[PDB]
């Protein structure tokens, strides 16, 4: 049975759990009758990935991750999806989905809120070739596919964004409303600019690739100079 | 009074309670029945959960 | 919300010309001068600004039925120390009115010499008349040991 | 400032109290013109003491 | 041995917070030459300073 | 030479000297997050990750229940032309959106700030105010109890009624349980120091000192009360 | 003799035989703990720092700076000169450009700085300040220049010495901010004229800011020992009295500490003569006694 | 067979045994073993020294080691000296303790009270008219800390 | 119950007039219990709130006994009992 | 500055030891000393329950002076004292006996009152250069030394 | 308030997504953005 | 000696003087040794002459209880509150005392 | 039939109404999906303890009172 099966991972869970603990005190002890310093010694506790019990965030390995930024909760990233440095995924209270090729900037915050109305999901989904700039700050909100975000911008709850949709940087999505496909949305409250034209589409979908690249780089940079965990 | 219609049989009522203004975050709007004698969320009988993605996405990275 | 005059798309106002000056005379008989807000105590606003030669034992008094309540709830205990009076100059003591029986009380059984203009800065509430309002504060007593902790 | 709690240093000096505390014109005066005194200068301090005694 | 999967077994930071008469004379076992140096020379200097204490209490005794 | 290491040296609280940051029960701050110089934080406030408040300068006052956000910047100034103090002063119930900046102010109870929001020095939030996510409130300026405003500079919207204060409430009192849920998962007791290799240094000291005390004196009894705690 | 005896052997049989067993049980059990908690934990692990990455050869040369924020992130072709603070969560993007940050220039928590073009440069001037939250994609900014918080210059901009721009203020791109001239707003436009006041605060904010990173710099750069004599000297305090506190002070000055030298306290207490004023307190204009100014009273 | 040998290591032991929880008998109930010398002065109480009595010094200088050390472990700011001396003036106290204690068994036994290895000629049996612990002792561990007729 | 069982109805109305005069004393503290906000009281040590489990574990017994102290307030009198019995009064 | 839970945690120890001792007493009830003393089930009974109590009460003193270190060692050696001192009361067997020994007790409870701790390292900054008078250790000092001094002359 | 979830499996909830209509063309500088549910 | 109802405002002074832990052992040192030897001279070392006690008594635990029924309803501190505490109880002791030695 | 991932699925061909219609559907189903596998984890958290400690203390409440 199904709970049965959910009561016996709890179990084993707070046995290890206990264990650990034991452990731990034990070697802190030996350390103090060893007049050993070792464990006293302040170390950041920060974890890039971090699971909530039965939300352990799922990742392709193709994908490049940096050190500095911190996944925690049911996060689900795509194929060569490339997170920033000190951007935080946190969805704990719902999943966050993202898509194969897409690029999160640097200090970019993503969280879901509690609850929304019917029909109006409470996760975050990104699209594949998504382009979000750095600093900006998105929750429980749509966004499809071949859609680039300008830095320091906001999108609230049931914000949804069509195919193809530019919005400049320094502007908030208002919650609850939409963003039609190929057009360039800019201004604190988004207003209605044009319509993209094919060579700024190109243009977009040459940024985005040269960030996937860029990605590419700092992983194989990290790796190498050890700042990277092999996984 | 003539306008009043919370439940959508008059007046309709959208599936999202209210339309969010500029300047304010998107909430529910509070029921006319706040009765909290509510059961945890039912789902129907042999409903399948398991984390598909998750799943698929393990057994990718292999 | 209210007890403002904003209409949709006005700036706010600014703080200066909130602020409401309560001018001391420390109890070592220099002058001091700082700033106050409507709605909130004399014992707050000196505590904020860190105005000394107040102990402030009780620190306000009780959460609820307050003496700083305009009504005056009957079922109030009132202060409960004696330790934050203020001397308050004639031209606002005068505003100000007559003492309840409580804050009388505890007045008339402070321990150290008191004066007809003397009150309480927690029963005291920040008015707007009480702009440039002229005050002195000798030191008040210490009542147990915590307070010198 | 090192060593002396909650007092901090200004542009031009370093002060002699807490951030929000009320600077005191005796202290001043023992700091600037020790044990110098031109004449006896009768503060409110030295009045109400007078009046005190 | 020096390491297992994460945690290195053989982990070691030696305490620098000692006692500073760690290593002294006096601290030595009693009856070591060391140790009686240490002790005469303190039982000299205390009783230099209460000549008098030292006679009521040892003589007496 | 001066900034090569491999194994980064940052803590989450730190002092300078005298100012020791003071933290409430079921309070979390993230690994990630700063904490430095004179802040204290109230009870089960709860400060997310990659979030920097420094009480340097001036002091800082964080009341209970109270949420910060990520990548939110709060710092003190040297002073107020006003003549008020120029610390930083954050009720209870107030929730701060990510991304945002907190100069010198006065946040009262209950108060709303967006995300990216710029409140600049001697500004004066009173309870109950909610502020736009993209909005700036300008050095000492005053936004009155239970009213909206929006955009930079900040304007006037309307009035706040109590359903919209009472949600506010709910969603503060509703975070404290995600912090717990984030806090259950560290132990009391950090496991990184068993993954570094002895050096030199810790196997021989330089300079000894004199025992005087350990910080963690009377820790077999004191409770673990939070697992994030040296 | 014997009392002391079984003390000694006790103290080095504990050290040397119930220490390392008690941690090798201790290390055994917190690895099978571990084990049997997976895969729904984490455990802790060493964070990588940031500080000074290299990327295809693009080596940061910011050792001649004075605070660098132990969190912070720089990356690639990142050039600082004398006197530069970067602090908390700052993030300096280099490979995507050069980024130089000239002597003395401020950049405060989470001020992220990266280039939208493939290789334009981003150059920052001498006494520079760039508040927190700040976004700096590629500009030229000159010496003296103050940048608020929360301020985006976007890409093509060039702000001359001595231009202010407001706290939340974006600058729109391709945009020239001339001298002693004040921009705010978003878009950002022209306000006024920076006052003489108002450029005496800010560079007093400015230098304040670079003073005050020496104290993080040294606060930061510590060793573990001297964390962990920091936090015993916190406890102590914690727990010293008034006396306790007075010694402190008195063997600083150098007073008698011991009861056989307590009889040459004069030599230390009085003895010792006062150092003569400095002849620049003859030339004061005026010496009348302070007192508080009654202006506004 | 109830209790230790009076003249072994462990007849230290049947200090713990007792027939009832008074402290001590009545001003005329004959002691439960016949009496050696009730009229026992120090010199007498010392030669009648015995095993029992070094085996209980033992015990305390076996059991003030862990005390020891527990009592010193709320120690701080001390030198490695101090703390030494505490140790040995702690561990000197209970062994101090253990002979006070030997000192006692050794006037027991003088006076009849504990198990000195002689008997009465004629034993003054009760009739256990209330009995709540026999049973219970019977069917428990506690047997062995009683002593029955 | 040891009042009426001598017989003291003065006794025992004094008594009830100190106890309901007592009981009023106590509870009156009830009502300055209620504060705005939560207090915090707790003495910091490494930056965190000191809080004591040897006090809490101690305070958790005297609660146990202070609630269900009736139940076993039986053995305790007969203890009483047996030491006051050796008194011969 | 150093922490007295060593001396709370001797203070500890000694009276577990007399708890011992009396646990294994054995002897006549009758009195001791010149009739000064008595010694009978009662008596030692009352004995016990106040070394009893005071050995709980010690224990919860060691775990609060870790918890925060406000007693001085001289205040816990007064302890030391009046734990030591005070159960003998109830040995008394004449009103002689039982005055001399409430006396040394007395005297006792003054030596702890003596050795209260005074002035406090606070957060108030205010009054560094000002002098403010606290009357409370005067009075603790006063009373109990004329409350004393009536009862023992009556 | 209110924290139960919306969005029921047990059925799928009765909806017309035809009385309400999003624009999506022919927008101007001043107005403000479209709604994205629009289901009664 | 003891600080009761008829002598109780010196006991208060001393109270809202003492620490709180001074306190802590000045209650327990009190009621388990003072006023217990105070009850045991009535009711088992000076018994016989309980014919004069039981008078004395009666006039102070009445005298007591009319005079604290109004101070107790006058205090503001919480040594004060203590003190009294402790006084309310030592009264209600006597009047039991009273009633034993009946 | 077989597990699809709609959000990682290519949706080119479909309009961007479509698109975003079938994106929001998958994210309602897997939500649903989490919200079922989460609750199921808080209920056994609910049953073990119960079952764990319900007679220990019915024990601990007989001994009590009987
Ligand atoms: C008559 C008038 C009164 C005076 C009489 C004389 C009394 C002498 C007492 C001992 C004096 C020791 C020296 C004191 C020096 C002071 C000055 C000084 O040094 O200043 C610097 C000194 C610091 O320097 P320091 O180096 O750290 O310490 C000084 C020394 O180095 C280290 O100091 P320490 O104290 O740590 O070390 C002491 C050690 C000094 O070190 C040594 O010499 C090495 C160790 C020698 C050990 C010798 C042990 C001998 C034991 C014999 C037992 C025989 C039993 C036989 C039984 C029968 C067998 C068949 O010497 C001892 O151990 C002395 C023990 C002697 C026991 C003799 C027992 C006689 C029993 C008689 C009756 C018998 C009846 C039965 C007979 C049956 C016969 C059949 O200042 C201090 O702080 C010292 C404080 C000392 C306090 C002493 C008093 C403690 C108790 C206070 C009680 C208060 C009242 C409450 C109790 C009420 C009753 C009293
Ligand atoms: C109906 C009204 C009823 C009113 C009742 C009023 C009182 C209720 C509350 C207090 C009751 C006593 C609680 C236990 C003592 C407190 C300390 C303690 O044990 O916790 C620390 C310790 C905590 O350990 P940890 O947290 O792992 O480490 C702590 C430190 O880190 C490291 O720890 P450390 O190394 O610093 O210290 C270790 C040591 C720390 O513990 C201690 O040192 C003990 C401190 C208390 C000493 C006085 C105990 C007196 C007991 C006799 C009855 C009177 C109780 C009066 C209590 C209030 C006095 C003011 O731990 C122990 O060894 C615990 C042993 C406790 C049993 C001692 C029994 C002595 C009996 C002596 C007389 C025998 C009869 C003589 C007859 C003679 C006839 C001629 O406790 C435990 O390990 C177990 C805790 C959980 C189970 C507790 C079970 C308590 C049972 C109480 C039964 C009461 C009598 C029966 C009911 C009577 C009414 C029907
Ligand atoms: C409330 C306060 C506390 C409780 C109440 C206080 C009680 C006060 C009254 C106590 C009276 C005790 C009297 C005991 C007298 C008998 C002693 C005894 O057993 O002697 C047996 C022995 C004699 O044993 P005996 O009686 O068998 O010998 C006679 C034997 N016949 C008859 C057969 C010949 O006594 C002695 O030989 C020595 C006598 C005393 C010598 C002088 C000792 C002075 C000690 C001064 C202090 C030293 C401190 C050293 C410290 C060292 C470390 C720092
Ligand atoms: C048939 C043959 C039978 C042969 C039997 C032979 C053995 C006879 C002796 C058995 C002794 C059993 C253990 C006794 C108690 C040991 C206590 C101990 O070591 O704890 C150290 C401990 C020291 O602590 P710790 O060593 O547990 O560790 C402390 C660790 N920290 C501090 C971090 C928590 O002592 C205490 O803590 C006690 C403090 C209060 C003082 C209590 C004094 C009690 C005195 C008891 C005396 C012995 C009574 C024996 C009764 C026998 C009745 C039959
Ligand atoms: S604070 Fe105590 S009466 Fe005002």
């Amino acid at each position: 049975m199904k709970l049965f099966q959910a009561m016996w991972t709890r179990t084993i869970y707070s046995i290890g759990r206990m264990v650990r603990e034991t452990g731990l005190a034990l070697d802190r002890y030996g350390c103090k009758l060893e007049q050993d310093i070792s464990c006293y010694e302040p170390l950041s506790r920060h974890r890039n990935i971090l699971p909530i019990y039965d939300l352990v965030p799922t990742f392709y390995h193709s994908t490049f991750i940096a050190p500095n930024s911190s996944l925690i909760g049911a996060v689900y990233l795509g194929q060569n999806t490339v997170v920033g440095y000190g951007s935080t995924l946190r969805g704990d209270n719902h999943a966050i989905r993202v898509g194969h090729n897409t690029v999160i900037g640097d200090k970019v915050a993503i969280s879901n809120v509690a609850t929304l109305a019917a029909g109006i999901p409470v996760s975050t989904n990104i699209g594949n070739h998504v382009n979000i700039g750095a600093g900006c700050v998105l929750q429980s909100c749509v966004v499809d596919d071949n859609v680039t975000v300008g830095h320091n911008t906001v999108i609230l709850e049931g914000s949804v964004l069509e195919r193809g949709s530019v919005i400049a940087p320094n502007s908030l999505v208002p919650a609850g409303r939409l963003i039609p496909s190929g057009q360039l949305w800019a201004g604190s409250p988004v207003r209605y600019v044009r319509d993209l034209k094919e060579e700024e589409i190109k243009l977009n979908l040459e940024q985005t690739e040269q960030n996937l690249s860029i990605g590419k780089t700092h992983k194989s940079s990290l790796i190498q100079q050890e700042a990277y965990d092999r996984l | 009074l003539l306008k009043f219609d919370p439940f959508g049989f008059y007046s309709p009522k959208l599936l999202s309670e209210n339309r969010p203004e500029e300047a304010m975050p998107f909430y529910e709007d509070y029921p006319q029945n706040d009765s909290h004698w509510n059961l945890w969320e039912q789902f129907p009988e042999d409903f399948e959960d398991s984390n598909a993605e998750r799943e698929a996405i393990l057994k990718s990275n292999k | 919300a209210g007890n403002h005059h904003h209409h949709a798309g006005d700036q706010a106002d600014r703080v200066a010309d909130k602020i409401i000056w309560i001018n001391i005379q420390n109890r070592i008989g220099q002058f001091e001068r700082i700033s106050a807000f409507e709605g909130e105590s004399l014992l707050e606003a000196l505590q904020r600004n860190k105005v000394a030669g107040i102990v402030a034992t009780c620190e306000g008094g009780e959460d609820i039925n307050t003496m700083l309540e305009k009504p005056i709830d009957p079922v109030t205990y009132g202060p409960f120390c004696s330790s934050c009076q203020v001397v308050v100059s004639n031209p606002w003591r005068n505003k100000m009115g007559n003492l309840h029986y409580l804050e009388e009380r505890n007045l008339v059984r402070s321990s150290y010499p008191t004066t007809e203009n003397s009150r309480l800065a927690c029963c005291i509430l920040v008015e707007k008349w009480m702009n440039e309002m002229i005050i002195s504060i000798p030191q008040n007593p210490n009542s147990v040991y915590e307070d010198n902790m | 400032v090192k060593g002396k709690g909650s007092i901090r240093k200004g542009i031009h000096g370093e002060g002699f109290g807490a951030p929000s505390h009320a600077h005191d014109a005796l202290i001043h005066q023992i700091k600037q013109s020790k044990d110098t005194m031109d004449y006896q200068n009768i503060t409110n301090e030295v009045a109400q003491n007078f009046a005190n005694h | 041995d020096f390491f297992v999967d994460k945690y290195n077994f053989s982990r070691r930071v030696v305490d620098h917070r000692q006692p500073y008469d760690l290593n002294f004379s006096i601290n030595n076992p009693v009856g070591s030459r060391v140790w009686f140096k240490a002790w005469k020379q303190k039982a000299i200097g205390n009783f230099l300073n209460l000549v008098g204490v030292h006679y009521a209490f040892y003589g007496a005794g | 030479t001066k900034y090569g290491e491999n194994i980064s040296k940052h803590r989450s609280l730190m002092s300078l000297y005298d100012l020791h940051p003071q933290i409430g029960y079921q309070s979390y701050i993230a690994p990630n997050s700063t904490v430095i110089g004179e802040v204290t934080i109230g009870n089960e406030t709860t400060v997310w990750y990659n979030s920097v408040i420094r009480g340097d300068v001036n002091a800082v006052q964080i009341g209970n229940n109270v949420s910060i956000g990520e990548n939110v910047v709060i710092h003190t100034a040297g002073s107020l032309p006003t003549g008020q103090p120029a610390s930083v002063d954050i009720g209870h119930y107030v929730i701060i959106g990510s991304k945002s900046t907190i100069y010198s102010c006065t946040i009262q109870d209950e108060v709303v700030i967006g995300q990216g929001c710029v409140i600049l020095e001697g500004a004066r939030i009173e309870k109950g105010a909610m502020i736009a996510a993209n909005s700036v409130v300008p050095p000492g300026r005053l936004i009155p109890a239970g009213t909206l405003w929006a955009g930079n500079p900040c304007t006037f919207v309307r009035n706040l009624t109590k359903s919209e204060l009472a949600t506010n409430i709910d969603h503060a009192k509703k975070q404290l349980h995600l912090a717990q849920q984030h806090r259950y998962e560290y132990l009391p007791y950090n496991s990184a120091y068993l993954q570094k290799s002895n050096s030199e240094e810790d196997l021989n000291p330089t300079k000894y000192d004199d025992v005087t005390i350990n910080y963690n004196f009377g820790d077999e009894e004191r409770a673990q009360e939070n697992p994030l705690k040296y | 003799m014997l009392r002391l005896r079984l003390f000694d052997a006790y103290e080095k049989i504990s050290m040397t035989f119930l220490g390392p067993l008690y941690r090798r049980i201790g290390k055994s059990l917190a690895q099978t703990g571990l084990n049997i908690q997976q895969p729904y934990t984490s455990d802790d692990r060493l964070v990588p720092s940031l500080r000074n990455i290299r990327v295809t050869n693009k080596i940061p040369s910011i050792n001649d700076s004075e605070f660098i924020a132990p969190n912070s992130v720089v990356i690639g072709d990142v050039i600082t000169k004398e006197g530069s603070s970067i602090w908390y969560g700052a993030t300096l993007r280099g490979e995507l450009g050069p980024i130089e940050i000239g002597k003395q220039t401020v950049i405060q928590d989470l001020v992220n700085i990266q280039s939208g073009k493939q290789n334009q440069k981003t150059q920052i001037g001498d006494n520079v300040f760039i508040g927190p939250n700040s976004y700096i994609q590629s500009s030229k900014i000159n010496d003296n220049s103050f940048v608020g918080m929360g301020s985006t210059v976007s890409t093509g901009c060039n702000l001359a010495s001595n231009a202010v721009v407001a706290a939340g203020s974006v600058v729109p791109e391709n945009t020239q901010v001339p001298s002693n001239q004040i921009w705010a707003g978003s878009p950002a436009q022209y306000l006024r004229d920076i006052t003489p006041e108002e450029r005496q605060v800010l560079q007093e904010h400015h230098q304040e800011c670079v003073q005050l990173a020496r104290i993080h710099a040294e606060e930061t750069e510590k060793s573990f020992r001297e964390v962990l004599n920091d936090f015993d000297r916190i406890t102590a305090e914690a727990e010293y009295d008034h006396e306790s506190l007075a010694l402190q002070k008195m063997r600083d000055l150098g007073f008698p500490m011991e009861g056989e030298e307590e009889e040459y306290i004069e030599q230390r207490v009085f003895m010792r003569e006062q150092l003569p004023p400095l002849e620049s307190e003859f030339w004061k204009k005026n010496y009348d006694p302070y007192e508080q100014d009654l202006f506004h009273f | 067979s109830q209790t230790f040998a009076h003249d072994s290591f462990l007849g230290g032991l049947n200090l713990f045994k007792r027939r009832d929880p008074r402290f001590v008998l009545d001003q005329g109930e004959r002691p439960p073993y016949p009496i050696i010398n009730s009229n026992s002065s120090f010199v007498d109480v010392l030669s009648n020294f015995n095993k029992a009595d070094f085996g209980l010094v033992l015990f305390s200088a076996a059991i003030g080691f862990p005390l020891s050390r527990w009592v010193l472990k709320g120690l701080t700011f001390s030198s490695l000296n101090y703390r030494r001396g505490l140790f040995s003036s702690v561990y000197g106290g209970v062994i101090l303790w253990g002979l006070v204690l030997g000192f006692n068994n050794s006037y027991y036994r003088l006076n009849g009270f504990v198990d000195n290895g002689l008997v009465w000629k004629r034993k003054e049996r009760k009739l256990n008219k209330y009995d709540f612990t026999s049973e219970f002792e019977d069917n428990s561990f506690f047997k062995k800390l009683r002593i029955r007729d | 119950l040891y009042s009426s069982f001598k017989s003291q109805y003065l006794l025992i109305l004094f008594m009830t007039i100190l106890n309901i005069f007592g009981m009023y004393f106590y509870i009156q503290n009830l009502r300055f219990v209620v504060k705005k906000n939560k207090s915090s009281i707790l003495n910091y040590k490494n930056y965190y709130v000191n809080i004591n489990y040897s006090i809490t574990l101690n305070i958790i017994l005297l609660n146990f006994f202070n609630f269900f102290g009736i139940l076993f307030l039986s053995d305790l009198i007969i203890i009483l009992n047996y030491i006051s019995s050796y008194i011969y009064i | 500055k150093q922490n007295p839970s060593f001396i709370i945690r001797l203070n500890l120890l000694l009276n577990s030891l007399m708890v011992l001792y009396l646990i294994t007493f054995n002897g006549y009830s009758s009195t001791f000393w010149w009739s000064h003393f008595k010694l009978n089930n009662y008596s030692l009974y009352m004995y016990l329950l106040v070394i009893i109590f005071n050995n709980y009460f010690l224990y919860i003193t060691e775990k609060h002076i870790k918890i925060l270190n406000n007693y001085s060692i001289d205040y816990f050696f007064s302890i030391i004292n009046i734990t030591l001192f005070i159960p003998m009361i109830f040995l008394s067997n004449t009103l002689f006996t039982f005055f001399f020994l409430i006396e040394l007790v007395s005297c006792a409870i003054f030596y702890k009152f003596i050795v209260s701790k005074i002035s406090f390292k606070n957060s108030n900054y205010k009054d560094n250069y000002f002098s403010i008078f606290s009357k409370n250790y005067l009075n603790v000092l006063f009373y109990q030394y004329w409350s004393s001094f009536f009862s023992s002359v009556m | 308030r209110q924290n139960f979830a919306k969005n029921i499996t047990t059925t799928d909830i009765p909806k017309d997504s035809h009385h309400f209509a999003a624009k999506r063309s022919g927008f101007t500088q001043t107005e403000q953005a479209p709604f994205a549910y629009n289901d009664v | 000696k003891l600080g009761i109802a008829p002598i109780q405002l010196y006991k208060i002074e001393i109270y809202k003087g003492l620490p709180f832990l001074s306190i802590f052992f000045y209650t327990t040192f009190y009621f388990l040794i003072f006023f217990l030897f105070f009850s045991l001279l009535f009711i088992y070392y000076l018994s016989a002459l309980n014919n004069f006690f039981w008078i004395i008594l009666l006039i102070i635990s009445i005298i007591g209880i009319f005079y604290i029924i109004s101070i107790i309803f006058d205090i503001n501190l919480f040594k004060a509150f203590l003190a009294y505490s402790t006084i309310i109880n030592s009264i209600s002791f006597i009047l039991l005392i009273i009633a034993i030695i009946f | 039939h077989q597990f699809e991932n709609v959000l990682l699925s290519n949706r080119k061909n479909l309009t961007p109404q479509e698109s975003v219609q079938k994106v929001i559907n998958y994210a309602l189903l897997q939500d649903a999906k989490q919200r079922s596998r989460t609750l199921r984890h808080i209920k056994a958290s609910w049953v073990i303890p119960a079952l764990l400690f319900t007679y220990p203390a019915w024990y601990l409440a007989k001994g009590a009172v009987n």
